[PDB]
C-alpha cells in the first residue's frame, strides 16, 4: 500500500477520514521510540513514519482563526534522515493549508 | 550540551536576531526566520540539552520591536513542554 505523504494524498485523507494516515506519529510518540532529532534517526526507530499530528499554534497568525478552531501540522514529502521544510496545516473544522518554505508563506489547498 | 549565546547589544534588527539563532542553534539552511519556524526547530531539529545565554536582553528589545520577547517566549514554551533548555537572562 502507498505510504501517504504528499500534499494531496494527506489532504484528501484528512478530509475523507478526519484523521491522519497511519504513517504519522507525534514528536512525543517518536521520542518514546528513540527518536533524537539532532541525530536524524527517525527512519531507524520508526521505519516508514513521518512526524505529524501535533498542535500548530499559528504563532505568526497567518492562518485564519475562529472561535473553536485549533490547528495541527504534519510533515510532507519526508521519507528518512533530517526533516525538510514542507508541512501541511489542518484545522479542527478541516480547512487545509500548506507551506513549502518553513512557515514563511501558506497556500490554502482545501 | 549545545550552548547558544545572544549578545543583545549587537542585535540591530529582527533579522539579526533570527540569523544569530540560525548560527547558534545550528538550524537548517531552510530556516524560515519566524516564530513557527523557530518552534518547529526546537521541537524537531535542535540538539539537547541546550543552554541559551541571552545577554543585554533589554537592548535586544530596542531594535527588534516585539521580536525579542516573542522569541524568548517560544523558548520558554518549548521548555514548558519538556525540551531540556536552560535559559540564562543577563
Amino acid at each position: 500500500a502507498q505510504v501517504i505523504n504528499t500534499f494531496d494524498g494527506v489532504a484528501d485523507y484528512l478530509q475523507t477520514y478526519h484523521k491522519l494516515p497511519d504513517n504519522y506519529i507525534t514528536a512525543s510518540e517518536a521520542q518514546a521510540l528513540g527518536w533524537v532529532a539532532s541525530k536524524g534517526n527517525l527512519a531507524d526507530v520508526a521505519p516508514g513514519k513521518s512526524i505529524g499530528g501535533d498542535i500548530f499554534s499559528n504563532r505568526e497568525g497567518k492562518l485564519p482563526g475562529k472561535s473553536g478552531r485549533t490547528w495541527r501540522e504534519a510533515d510532507i514529502n519526508y521519507t528518512s534522515g533530517f526533516r525538510n521544510s514542507d508541512r501541511i496545516l489542518y484545522s479542527s473544522d478541516w480547512l487545509i493549508y500548506k507551506t513549502t518554505d518553513h512557515y514563511q508563506t501558506f497556500t490554502k489547498i482545501r | 550540551m549545545k550552548k547558544a549565546v545572544i549578545n543583545g547589544e549587537q542585535i540591530r534588527s529582527i533579522s539579526d536576531l533570527h540569523q544569530t539563532l540560525k548560527k547558534e542553534l545550528a538550524l537548517p539552511e531552510y530556516y524560515g526566520e519566524n516564530l513557527d519556524a523557530l518552534w518547529d526547530c526546537l521541537a524537531g531539529w535542535v540538539e539537547y540539552p541546550l543552554v541559551l545565554e541571552w545577554r543585554q536582553f533589554e537592548q535586544s528589545k530596542q531594535l527588534t520591536e516585539n521580536g525579542a520577547e516573542s522569541v524568548l517566549q517560544v523558548f520558554r514554551e518549548a521548555k514548558a513542554e519538556g525540551c531540556d533548555i536552560t535559559i540564562i537572562l543577563s
